[PDB]
């Protein structure tokens, strides 16, 4: 069969999104001129400080001028004799001594020698020649060693009036303009829970999942190390593991279903996403191969040949004993037969006889006449096996021509027989690599004591042309073929093996990391292993079981449902809100007005919330000066309905 | 859609001042039968109606009987219709004017409306309130619910073994509970235990519909006579105690009469008298012409049509009096007679040409002259049990329409009853070895 893959289109395949640098150094001075323009008390540089992506400006304007990741690097050249360090995203991810300022898996910042570079580079590439106030962002429910760190690097290391800490997916929420609500937000490092009552966040209840972007980068680098797994020729870096996430996976409405009947053979080709990487000599050999497999041949037959002649000498032997035993004696007979070590005349026949089967189944002049005789009867029953083989065929055709269908139930029988000892044989090879069995203990008892494919073609290829009921696919060779095995459409696809070609063995397939991968937000202790909560889950947990517990509060379910929205980064996948709403649909009363909706711009809004925060009275009555950290401490905190709590 | 002996009957085919068209609604003539039988329609549903007998004359291979399912298909599935034969009125349980009474009582109907109020859904808990009221939370694929039980339901949720998150069926109004089985979030808890898993319902949990039922009132008086069905658990020994028939004194159908106009005059149920369709009344004898004489002076008895196919015959258990149709004239002056004439040669092919259209069996019209010749030679019945052999004998010779040949086929292949009587008798001659035994 030839039609599955024969009017399959040619692939549509995408190239590898790297992330790599990109040819701009601004050395922006046009912002420090409009910030100084402006009355004082409205003038506030605000940093969005993302694990991800770390991003600066001022807050009079819409788009953040630098965003960068927390990547640095500093080298010596002995080569040169010069130290270099430059940081962001002027590293090229051709050197690589990268360390980033966030821990690995949590966004806490613990690796401050970073932290002060990262900072040094926002501070150059905005302008800074000479003292404004800083909004900065931080994590929920942040260590406080992390954050007397930070102010310490903010005071001592630069100098700076005032800075003030919020959260910033509660920035967000208040550039969305919503008052009361549950907002979810998926960042790169874990994705919180936090339900805000009138412009206040309920940061005692909160719940944040231990799951991330880059939770889904580096689980996706694993699954693709595991699929591929004989060795993949090609350098599985985890951006370009996040590059294949963030354009090559949805969530799947109905997980269960969609998941059973994914590798089916009928439509994989647009499941798929397919990802690439960077006459006379033959005539020669022809002949060659046939001299090498004639002189093969020729000394088969001479090998063959000599083994008929020393039959028909064996043959002869044993006959002219047969007639020396007629008319001797009885002990006579014993004698000839002791001399041919044979135990009896009844066993000389059966000798006579398998040589007979074998021969008919397969000075000068003297040798010659004698070689040319055994030649003629080698002939003769060659001849006749010939022909009775003939004649058995044809009496086959014509009982053909007669019955088909007792002969079609003895085929099937055959083939059930034939069918068996291949099983049997597979068994016993099976048990060969085996001890325990049985096998060899009988064979130890015994010791102890002491001490057809082709045929399967043939009978398959009578039934493919006579048989109506019989199709290829319930033939041995459709039964032992690629098509057949789902590892090949797992790994490859429906399209052939791999020829070890150029462009073809440096390929990666994706079929089930489309709706795996961006599945473990809602079943982590399955998929992945995290022993927590899926996100359905917590929050059935938090608006049917904490919120109508917990006194000061008018209505649970009339007002927390009113405004459902989705913030983080890690949300822009296909079918992700509606895939909330049905949980939270399964999950609460009917009749309640559940409306989920997502932020106008998800990555970017963390950044405008506290940008359209950072000049009102309430920033004014809740910053801190560097009298307040001189007399107060490192760790004071001025209580906002953002922030976090205060101690 | 399979073809019976009386497939094209659709309905009487009447005008709408009462007269009989030719050639309508499967009939092919018989007009005076076919207005009798619609006036008789309209007595039925005019409800002023306690007790009237029609008799139906006429000879076999007449249609006698496709007037009754035009009858039965001209009042539709509202108003009850009950087809006995005579021969089922014998048993070996209860006398044989006990089931007269019960057919009689199988043709009156009561119908009443509903409003079911289901619940399907996965039960969240089981929290017992007071110390009694059980408190159930049904969740769907939709919403949970919560829902205050009865302590009488709840011990028929109990007496089933659900127990967390069985999904059930809890009917509001009823108090009828299943458990379908449990639900495969809860699937895989261990991994060989034996349940039935069933997804959650991706629908409402309160559906709200309603059903217009019918009840006859034999149903009534069983119901009322001996426990049935539900809870009768010692019916599985068999001998003496399974349900057997049993005398239903008029002492209970004159209570029954009681609740029911009770249930009637509140509102809640209505009234359709029924049609009793006794059919070959000559096997009905006269230990049951005359309690029919008297059953059917009740105000509350159903309508009565007899079909009747017998000459002047003897009336069965009492050997010494002839009477026409088999019926005494003791009963036979309350009936309405009708007659049922036979079929010219010309409203045979008719007959011929709506039969073969219902079973799909096309053939030509030098075919039907054929077929309608052995219409009027031997019979009707006969005739059109030729149409369905002689198709089978077209499609295996390689044709699709039926032409002569076939049926001259199937004339010698199927004989009749006149022939093999005539080889009977006289290919048949001696009584012998190869011969019949008389
Ligand atoms: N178009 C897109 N589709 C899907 N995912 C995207 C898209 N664009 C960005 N992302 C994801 O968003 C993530 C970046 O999120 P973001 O930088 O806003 O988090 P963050 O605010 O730094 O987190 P934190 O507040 O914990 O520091 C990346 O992991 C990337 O996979
Ligand atoms: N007017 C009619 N139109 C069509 N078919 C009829 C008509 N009258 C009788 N028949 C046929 O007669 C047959 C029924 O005969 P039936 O009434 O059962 O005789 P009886 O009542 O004596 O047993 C049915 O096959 C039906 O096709």
């Amino acid at each position: 069969r030839d039609e599955p893959w024969k009017r399959l289109p040619p692939p549509t395949v995408y190239p590898v999104k790297e992330a790599r640098f990109e040819k701009y150094i601004p050395p922006q001075l046009d912002g420090r001129e409009r910030a100084l323009a402006q009355p004082p008390g409205q003038v506030a540089i605000v940093i969005d400080n993302g694990s991800h992506s770390v991003r600066a400006g001022w807050n009079f304007e819409d788009k953040p001028r630098l965003a960068i990741p927390p990547i640095m690097s500093k080298y010596r050249d002995r080569k040169m004799g010069k130290t270099f360090s430059f940081a962001g995203s002027d590293c090229y991810a051709a050197r690589s001594h990268i360390r980033n300022a966030f821990e690995a898996g949590t966004g806490i910042v613990s690796n401050w020698d970073v932290m002060e570079h990262v900072l040094d580079y926002v501070f150059v590439k905005l302008g800074m020649n000479e003292d404004m106030p800083i909004v900065m962002t931080e994590a929920v429910a942040n260590l406080p060693y992390s954050r007397k760190s930070m102010s310490e690097i903010i005071f001592e290391c630069y100098g700076a009036p005032s800075l003030v800490y919020g959260i910033d997916s509660l920035f967000s929420f208040r550039h969305n303009q919503g008052q009361t609500g549950l907002v979810v937000s998926s960042s790169y490092s874990a994705t919180h829970v936090i339900p805000v009552y009138n412009r206040k966040a309920l940061l005692s209840q909160a719940i944040r999942l231990n799951w991330g972007g880059w939770h889904m980068a580096e689980y996706m680098l694993k699954l693709l190390k595991l699929k591929y797994y004989t060795g993949f020729p090609g350098k599985l870096n985890s951006s370009q593991t996040e590059h294949m996430v963030r354009d090559f996976c949805y969530v799947s409405l109905d997980y269960d279903r969609e998941l059973a009947g994914y590798l089916d053979w009928t439509g994989l080709e647009d499941r798929e996403r397919i990802v690439q990487y960077p006459e006379e000599e033959l005539a020669r050999i022809a002949e060659r191969k046939k001299e090498s497999g004639r002189r093969l041949q020729e000394q088969a037959a001479k090998m063959r040949l000599e083994r008929l002649m020393k039959k028909e000498q064996e043959l002869e032997y044993y006959k002219d004993i047969q007639r020396r035993m007629q008319g001797e004696s009885k002990k006579e007979i014993k004698r000839l037969l002791d001399e041919a070590e044979l135990k009896d005349e009844a066993a000389l026949e059966r000798v006579i006889r398998d040589l007979e089967r074998s021969i008919k189944r397969a000075r000068q002049q003297r040798l010659l006449k004698s070689n040319w005789e055994a030649r003629q009867r080698a002939k003769a029953e060659k001849e006749a096996e010939k022909a009775r083989l003939a004649e058995e065929a044809r009496l086959d055709e014509e009982r053909r021509k007669n019955d088909l269908e007792g002969w079609l139930e003895e085929k099937r029988q055959l083939r059930l027989a034939k069918l068996n000892q291949l099983k049997e044989r597979e068994r016993l090879k099976a048990d060969l690599g085996n001890r325990k069995s049985l096998a060899s203990q009988i064979r130890m008892k015994n010791i102890a004591n002491l001490a057809l494919e082709a045929a399967i073609r043939s009978l398959e290829n009578d039934l493919l042309r006579y048989d109506k009921t019989f199709s290829y696919d319930m033939t041995l060779d459709a039964q032992r073929d690629w098509s057949k095995s789902l590892l090949h459409a797992f790994r490859y696809g429906p399209r052939p093996f791999d020829p070890s070609s150029q462009a073809e063995t440096h390929r990666v397939h994706l079929n089930v990391e489309r709706i795996r991968v961006p599945e473990v937000l809602f079943q982590p202790a399955a998929i992945a292993g995290v022993d927590q909560a899926g996100l359905v889950e917590i929050a059935g947990d938090i608006l049917c079981q904490r919120l109508p517990s917990l006194p000061g509060i008018q209505d649970a379910p009339d007002a927390f449902l009113r405004d459902v929205f989705l913030t983080g980064g890690n949300t822009l996948f296909q079918n992700f809100d509606e895939r909330l709403r049905q949980g939270l649909m399964a999950l609460l009363p009917v009749g309640a007005p559940l409306r989920v909706r997502r932020a106008q711009d998800a990555i970017l809004d963390a950044w405008r919330g506290a940008a359209g925060w950072a000049c009102t009275e309430e920033a004014k009555a809740a910053w801190i000066t560097r009298e307040e950290y001189l007399e107060k401490g490192g760790e004071y905190i001025k209580e906002h309905d953002l922030g976090n709590a205060f101690a | 859609h399979r073809t019976a002996a009386h497939t094209h009957i659709k309905g009487l085919g009447l005008n709408s001042s009462g007269i009989a068209e030719k050639q309508a609604a499967g009939f092919v003539g018989q007009c005076a039968a076919r207005e009798a039988c619609g006036v008789v329609v309209d007595l039925i549903k005019a409800h002023k109606m306690a007790g009237r007998g029609v008799l139906l004359a006429g000879g076999p291979g007449t249609g006698k009987t496709a007037l009754a399912l035009a009858i039965s298909q001209e009042l539709g599935t509202k108003i009850p219709f009950c087809p006995i034969t005579g021969s089922e009125i014998y048993s070996t349980e209860v006398k044989k004017t006990e089931v007269l009474m019960e057919n009689f009582r199988r043709a009156i109907g009561l119908r009443v409306r509903e409003t079911k109020d289901v619940y399907e859904g996965e039960v969240t808990e089981m929290t017992p309130e007071e110390a009694s009221t059980l408190l159930i939370g049904l969740k769907s694929a939709r919403g949970q619910k919560k829902l205050r039980l009865d302590p009488s339901i709840y011990e028929a949720i109990q007496k089933e073994r659900v127990q967390v998150g069985d999904v059930i069926y809890i009917e509001t109004n009823t108090g009828a509970c299943k458990r379908v089985g449990r639900s495969d979030a809860y699937a895989t808890e261990f991994d060989l235990e034996a349940e039935e898993y069933v997804p959650i319902p991706k629908g409402e949990v309160h559906k709200k519909k309603e059903i217009v039922q019918d009840v006859t009132l034999h149903d009534l008086d069983v119901a009322n006579a001996r426990p049935q069905g539900g809870q009768d658990i010692i019916s599985m020994m068999g001998q003496l105690m399974k349900p057997k028939m049993t005398e239903i004194t008029d002492k209970l159908r004159m209570e029954i009469n009681k609740v029911v106009q009770k249930y009637i005059n509140q509102g809640v149920a209505e009234l359709i008298p029924g049609v009793l369709f006794i059919d070959e009344a000559h096997m009905l004898d006269i230990e049951c012409f005359t309690y029919l004489n008297k059953a059917l002076e009740s105000p509350i008895a159903p309508i009565v049509v007899l079909a009747s196919n017998r000459g002047i015959a003897t009336i069965r258990g009492a050997d010494d009096l002839k009477a026409a149709h088999g019926i005494p004239p003791d009963f036979l002056q309350r009936l309405l007679i009708i007659p049922t004439h036979p079929y010219e040669p010309d409203e045979i092919r008719r007959i011929v040409r709506i039969r073969a259209q219902t079973e799909g069996v096309q053939l030509t019209d030098a075919a039907v002259d054929r077929v309608a010749e052995h219409g009027v030679r031997i019979s009707l019945r006969y005739c059109l049990q030729l149409l369905a052999p002689a198709s089978i004998l077209a499609r295996v010779n390689g044709r699709t329409q039926v032409d002569v040949q076939d049926i001259a086929e199937a004339e010698e292949l199927f004989l009749d009853a006149r022939r093999s009587a005539n080889i009977l008798t006289s290919t048949g001659e001696s009584g012998g070895l190869h011969g019949f035994i008389s």
